């Protein structure tokens, strides 16, 4: 099955050195391309949600009836997390579990011969119908949240070793 | 199954302990109706705690000596117990008339007739439109099993502080 | 064939549904005894005068602790009848007695029917031709439905008076009075 | 349920057939679909023609319309001396309420009783005239109808949509009764009846 | 569908058939691709000719007012205040209803289809096109027609209005940005011009009294 997927790109062509693919089932091999592309949209807002939270830009004007938005807009991002309140986290937390509960109960899940987690809500999906062109679009995808995993490793990386990483480790917020 | 009502898009038919096939099709048909009727219980009981919860009450006199508004000054879910006796006799009397009512139609939902429908006021529904009494079904189990998420979330914020982040600074728990 | 009541028992053999509330509830086997001048018609008779004296018993309870005693008899007082009897015993105890063998006749000679009655075939258990508004005469699906309405109405009456004589021996209260009590002291 | 259709599109060409409850399709007292219809028909049409008997009889009674002469053995008037008609009708008397409620509930029970009836063979809204019947043992000189019989000749197609006219002007006459009763309870009910209505501010879905 | 891809090859030939979200494939409350496809371009017709409708209420709106009444009040305007955006909130609310009421009305007549005369967008009918008032008309009052209400056109070829449809949204859709080059021209603006206005109510869409 993993002649016929996306993720096979021009410089490596299947990159496997350890035949992770072929070393279970299919279903092995669903459950690997559903968690590759789950910590690819994880780390695209990963990589996304660290750097415009450096920049400084940030909403108006208040997260909490105590805490504001430019409170957390001047320290780093990793440290602004702890700073977000109880009861906002579980919020997040909330939605977050009502998301992965959805998509994993879902009919016909990913592990079967089922289609990969889309939209909860609203669920619309936005996906292109020709599959000369959705395929290529999918293999964009998963490469560009392949190289947001090493970058959000590159930026804890920076923010708890420092230096590890020429052009970071000199900037106040990394 | 599916063609059943309570199916609907987001997870539909959602069971993933399989407890539609730990019973025969009549053990299904009674978790209909007690799902339908934790629901229309429900529904009222989340209503009846935030209608009671912020002030609006009857008014007048409950009884001879006890008036509604001591019963609204209190927090609703100890505001039963101030109910006289005499009072809580009235309503779990025609309570027990419906109870007794839609059990005793002539074929049982268990065994595939109808669930339970108005006593009182006795209003037909039976022709009104399958296919729009599909969505309306429908909309009546989803709004049952979001009060019975509610109601649940309303007696655990009244004893437990903080159980439920939206509900932790409320003054009428 | 198995017992509509008990439906993991078989159904008692001379219990065939042709009696009015017969759903073959004998799980003793009680039906089948025929030897100290007992059978299936003696305790017919005995469940249906059962049947109707605990009926009179239970309105005649609820007569007096909702109107009062009769009048001539309004030295009672107390909603307790078993403490209400003694006070016109303690008074007119002449038409207690008057009553007392009045019924003592009555109920020998009902003794004598029921035992002629079953060496003959002339006689129904509990039947003593009493019809006389003549609810018997016609539509035979409705006499046997108050047939079964006596016998239904009966059992259940069976168990009240039996409460009401115990729960007015032991609380010294009334009946309506024990129930006023028991509803607030289990209320929730 | 067929005619119930053919009706209402007369009133409305755009509206042809409204109802999101779909209560035209049940039945009350268990006696088919067809009766019950003809009895929703018949309370439309009665609770349409006493709100508009009701519309003229609040601005007759808003304003100051007592009429001479005071029919009473002491004196005691028209009350109109309050006024503000929610006001006018708790001031009238106990017992003269009885008089005004009875007598509606001859005319209830004789358009019940009398020739035919809208839960049958129908034509809801029909009052049965008082010279027929054979009821009544007066007689009485007038029907409710047509008094002074004006005006027999009509044809069935004049007729015909009369109906339809007294439909749309009683639904509008419920809509217009209730605007004025609301204010009376409850100000900024109605929007641009605001200031105009006195507040009667008691019960007015109590008689006594 | 291919009757969308027709329309592009009018509008833009340079661009193309552009669609990067991929909706005309989609499907909205489980209606079909069919009804998606003609509710897209009924709600960019009516997105685009109520845009421009506004460009043309932004550009003499600043300029030029009538200033007779405005109200059975006194005050008789509200007191331009060139800025058209920031004109809306005293005019007042008891307009602001009259306002909505017709709207509600106007768009009523829309998805009706006009007592049943046109048939739904959804299901067969040219998406921009407004059913007339020929049945009200009919039964009420003389009322006047909503698109040309004097009888100025259907003096047109047939091969002429498809030239101006795709003129329409085409011109449509350029003022949709066009009028939002203005109210997002006032808050943190972002332009070369500077200078046009200013002012701060930002939207949405009434104001002091309510909720
Ligand atoms: C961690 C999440 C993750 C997961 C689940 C996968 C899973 C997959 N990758 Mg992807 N990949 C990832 C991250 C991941 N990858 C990253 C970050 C890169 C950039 C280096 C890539 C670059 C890449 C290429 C170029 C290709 C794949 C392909 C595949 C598929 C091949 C089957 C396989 O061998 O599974 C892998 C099995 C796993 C259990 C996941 C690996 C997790 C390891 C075992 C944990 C230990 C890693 C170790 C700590 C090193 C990390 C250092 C860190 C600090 C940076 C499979 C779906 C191929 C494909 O898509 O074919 C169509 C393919 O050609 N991957
Ligand atoms: C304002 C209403 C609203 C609400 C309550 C949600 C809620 C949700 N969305 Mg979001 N979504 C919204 C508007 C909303 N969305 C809008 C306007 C867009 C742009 C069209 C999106 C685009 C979007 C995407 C791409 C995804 C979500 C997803 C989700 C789910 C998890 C994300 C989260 O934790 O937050 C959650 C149920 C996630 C989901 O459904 O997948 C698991 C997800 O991947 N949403
Ligand atoms: C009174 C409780 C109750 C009962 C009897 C049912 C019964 C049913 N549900 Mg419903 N459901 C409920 C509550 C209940 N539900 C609640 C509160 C929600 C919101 C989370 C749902 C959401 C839901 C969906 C989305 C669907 C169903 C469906 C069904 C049918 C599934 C078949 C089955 O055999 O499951 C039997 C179910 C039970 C025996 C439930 C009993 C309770 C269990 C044993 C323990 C639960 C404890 C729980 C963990 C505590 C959580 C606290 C809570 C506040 C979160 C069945 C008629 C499906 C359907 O309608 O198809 C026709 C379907 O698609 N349910
Ligand atoms: C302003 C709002 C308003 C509305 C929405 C209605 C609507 C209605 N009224 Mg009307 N009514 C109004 C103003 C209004 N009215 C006013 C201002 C008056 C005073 C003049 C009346 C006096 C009136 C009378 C005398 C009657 C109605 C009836 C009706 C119903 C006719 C349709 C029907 O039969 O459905 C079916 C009915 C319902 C859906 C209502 C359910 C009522 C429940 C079950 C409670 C029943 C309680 C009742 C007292 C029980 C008595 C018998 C019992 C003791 C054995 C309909 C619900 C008629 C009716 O309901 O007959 C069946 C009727 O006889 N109304
Ligand atoms: C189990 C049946 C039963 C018994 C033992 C009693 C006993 C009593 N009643 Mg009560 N009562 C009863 C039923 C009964 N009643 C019924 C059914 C009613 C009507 C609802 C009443 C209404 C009532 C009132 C209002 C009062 C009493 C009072 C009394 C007390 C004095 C009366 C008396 O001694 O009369 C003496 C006995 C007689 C005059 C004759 C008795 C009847 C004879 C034996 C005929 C029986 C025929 C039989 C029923 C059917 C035919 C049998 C056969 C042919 C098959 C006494 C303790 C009074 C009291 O003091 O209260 C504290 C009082 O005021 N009773
Ligand atoms: C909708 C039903 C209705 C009801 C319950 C009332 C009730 C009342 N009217 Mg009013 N009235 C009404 C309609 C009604 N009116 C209509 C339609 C008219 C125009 C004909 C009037 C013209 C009117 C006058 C001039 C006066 C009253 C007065 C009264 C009050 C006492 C005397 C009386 O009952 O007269 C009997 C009812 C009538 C004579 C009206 C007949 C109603 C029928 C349906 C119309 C046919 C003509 C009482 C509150 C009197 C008063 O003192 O007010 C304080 C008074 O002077 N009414
Ligand atoms: C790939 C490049 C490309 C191609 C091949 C086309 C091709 C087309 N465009 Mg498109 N368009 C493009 C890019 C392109 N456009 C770009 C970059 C823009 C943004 C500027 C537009 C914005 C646009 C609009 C708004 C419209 C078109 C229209 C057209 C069609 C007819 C144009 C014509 O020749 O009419 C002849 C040209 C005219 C008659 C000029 C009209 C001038 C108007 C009436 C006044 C404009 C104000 C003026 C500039 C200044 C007034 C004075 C001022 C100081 C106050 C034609 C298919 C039209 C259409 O779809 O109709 C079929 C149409 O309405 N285009
Ligand atoms: C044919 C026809 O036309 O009819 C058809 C069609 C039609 C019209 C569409 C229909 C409909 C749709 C309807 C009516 C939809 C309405 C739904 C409704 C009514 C939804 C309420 C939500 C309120 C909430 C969640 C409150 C939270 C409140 C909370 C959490 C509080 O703390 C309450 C509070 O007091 C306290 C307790 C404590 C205070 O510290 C705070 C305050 C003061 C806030 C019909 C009638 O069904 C049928
Ligand atoms: C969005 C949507 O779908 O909407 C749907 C929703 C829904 C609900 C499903 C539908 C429905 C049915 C509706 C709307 C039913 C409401 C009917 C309504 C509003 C009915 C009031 C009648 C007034 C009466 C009987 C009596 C007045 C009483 C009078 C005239 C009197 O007795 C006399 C009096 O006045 C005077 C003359 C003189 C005074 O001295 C004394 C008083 C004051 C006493 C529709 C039609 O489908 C529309
Ligand atoms: C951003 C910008 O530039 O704009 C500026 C300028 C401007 C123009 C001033 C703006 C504005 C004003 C706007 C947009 C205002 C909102 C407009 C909008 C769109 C309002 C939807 C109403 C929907 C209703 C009432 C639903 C009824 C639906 C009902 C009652 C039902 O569903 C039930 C029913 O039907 C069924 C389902 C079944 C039947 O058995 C029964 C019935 C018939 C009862 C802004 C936003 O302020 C700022
Ligand atoms: C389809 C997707 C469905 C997703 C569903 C998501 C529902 C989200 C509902 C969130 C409602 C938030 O409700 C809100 O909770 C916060 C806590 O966060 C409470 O906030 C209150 O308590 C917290 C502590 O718990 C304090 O720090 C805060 O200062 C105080 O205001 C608010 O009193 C309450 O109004």
């Amino acid at each position: 099955k993993v002649d016929e997927m996306p993720g096979a790109t021009a410089p490596l062509g299947k990159f496997d050195p350890l035949n992770l693919a072929t070393l279970g089932s299919e279903s092995t091999l669903a459950w690997f391309r559903a968690a590759e592309l789950k910590h690819s949209r994880v780390a695209m807002l990963a990589t996304t949600g660290y750097l415009v939270q450096a920049a400084g830009i940030h909403f108006p004007g208040m997260l909490s009836s105590d805490v504001s938005f430019e409170s957390l807009s001047a320290m780093k991002p990793l440290d602004a997390w702890d700073a977000v309140p109880e009861g906002g986290k579980n919020q997040i937390y909330f939605t977050i579990f009502l998301a992965e509960f959805i998509t994993e109960c879902k009919g016909t899940h990913y592990t079967k011969g089922g289609p990969l987690p889309t939209i909860v809500f609203p669920p619309i999906d936005f996906s292109t119908v020709n599959p000369e062109q959705l395929k290529t679009r999918q293999n964009r995808e998963l490469n560009n949240g392949r190289l947001a995993m090493i970058a959000i490793m590159s930026f804890v990386a920076a923010a708890n070793i420092p230096g590890s990483v020429p052009a970071l480790a000199g900037n106040p917020m990394f | 199954l599916s063609s059943l009502p309570g199916s609907t898009a987001p997870v539909g038919p959602f069971d993933p302990l399989n407890l539609a096939d730990s019973g025969s099709e009549e053990t299904l048909a009674w978790f209909r109706a007690s799902e339908l009727k934790h629901g229309r219980v429900a529904m009222l009981a989340t209503t009846g705690y935030l209608v009671q919860g912020a002030g609006i009450h009857f008014p007048g006199m409950l009884s001879s000596d006890v008036s509604f508004e001591s019963l609204s000054a209190m927090k609703p879910l100890e505001a039963w117990d101030a109910v006289p006796d005499a009072g809580k006799a009235q309503i779990l009397g025609t309570i027990f008339i419906a109870e007794m009512i839609t059990e005793s139609k002539p074929v049982h939902y268990t065994k595939g007739g109808p669930m339970p429908t108005m006593v009182f006021p006795a209003i037909d529904f039976s022709g009104v439109d399958a296919a729009t009494l599909k969505r309306k079904q429908d909309s009546e189990l989803n709004n049952g099993r979001l009060a019975m998420i509610a109601i649940m979330s309303f007696i655990s914020a009244a004893n437990i502080p903080g159980s439920v982040p939206a509900l932790t600074n409320n003054p009428a728990f | 064939e198995k017992s509509q009541s008990l439906p993991f028992m078989n159904r008692p053999p001379l219990l065939d549904g042709s009696m009015a509330g017969d759903v073959g509830f004998d799980p003793l086997g009680l039906s089948n005894i025929d030897d100290v001048g007992i059978d299936l018609y003696w305790l017919r008779e005995a469940e249906i005068k059962h049947c109707r004296v605990a009926m009179l018993a239970v309105v005649g309870i609820l007569q007096v602790e909702i109107f009062g005693p009769a009048p001539g008899c309004e030295m009672a007082t107390d909603k307790c009848q078993m403490d209400a009897f003694w006070q016109i015993w303690g008074a007119h105890p002449q038409y207690i007695a008057f009553g007392l063998i009045m019924i003592m006749m009555i109920e020998m000679i009902s003794g004598i029917a029921t035992t002629q009655g079953r060496e003959s075939g002339e006689r129904a258990p509990g039947d003593f031709g009493l019809d006389p508004l003549g609810y018997g005469k016609g539509d035979a699906a409705g006499y046997a439905r108050l047939q079964a309405q006596e016998i239904a109405n009966g059992r259940l009456a069976m168990f009240a008076a039996a409460g009401e004589i115990m729960q007015g021996c032991t609380t010294h209260q009334g009946a309506l009075e024990n129930l006023m009590t028991a509803l607030r002291d289990n209320s929730f | 349920k067929d005619d119930l259709i053919a009706i209402a599109e007369k009133s409305n060409p755009v509206l042809k057939y409204y109802d999101p409850l779909q209560l035209g399709s049940t039945t009350i007292w268990g006696e088919t679909n067809s009766a019950t219809i003809g009895f929703l028909r018949q309370s439309e049409i009665k609770h349409g023609r006493i709100a508009m008997a009701a519309f003229v009889g609040y601005i007759v009674q808003a304003n100051g319309i007592h009429f001479p002469w005071p029919m009473s053995f002491d004196g005691t008037p028209f009350p109109a001396d309050a006024g503000s008609p929610p006001e006018q009708w708790d001031a009238l008397s106990d017992a003269a309420k009885w008089q005004i409620i009875l007598f509606i509930g001859f005319l209830e029970w004789f358009s019940e009783a009398a020739g035919k009836h809208y839960m049958r063979g129908g034509k809801p809204g029909a009052f049965p005239n008082f010279s027929d019947s054979d009821l009544i043992p007066h007689p009485v000189p007038l029907n409710l109808y047509d008094p002074f019989g004006f005006s027999k000749g009509k044809t069935e197609a004049q007729k015909a949509d009369g109906l339809i006219k007294e439909l749309n002007n009683g639904r509008l006459a419920m809509i217009g009764i209730m605007g004025f009763l609301a204010e009376q309870k409850v100000e900024g009910s109605v929007p641009l009846l605001k200031g105009v209505v006195p507040h009667y501010d008691g019960e007015v879905m109590a008689p006594f | 569908k291919a009757e969308l891809e027709a329309i592009a090859k009018k509008a833009n030939p340079t661009l193309g058939y552009y669609d990067p979200l991929s909706l005309a494939d989609k499907d909205f409350w489980g209606k079909g691709n069919d009804a998606t496809i003609a509710f897209l371009r009924q709600s960019e017709i009516k997105h685009g000719r109520i845009a421009m409708f506004a460009f043309v209420g932004y550009i003499v709106q600043s300029n030029f007012v009538f200033p007779w009444a405005q109200t059975l009040a006194g005050a008789p305007h509200p007191s331009a205040d060139l800025s058209p955006e920031a004109q809306w909130d005293a005019i007042p609310l008891g307009a602001k209803w009259q306002i909505f009421a017709v709207i509600s009305a106007l768009e009523l007549w829309d998805e009706c289809g006009g007592g049943g005369v046109l048939p739904h967008y959804t299901k067969g009918r040219k998406p921009g096109q407004y059913p007339p008032f020929t049945l009200f008309r009919d039964n009420v009052h003389f009322v006047l027609d909503l698109y040309d209400p004097f009888g100025f056109n259907k003096n047109m070829s047939e091969e002429t209005k498809e030239r101006r449809l795709v003129s329409e949204l085409n011109n449509g859709r350029l003022a949709m940005l066009g009028i939002f080059g203005f109210l997002c021209a006032d808050t943190i603006p972002g332009s070369v011009p500077l200078l046009n206005d200013i002012a701060i109510p930002y939207s949405g869409q009434v104001m002091q009294p309510f909720e």
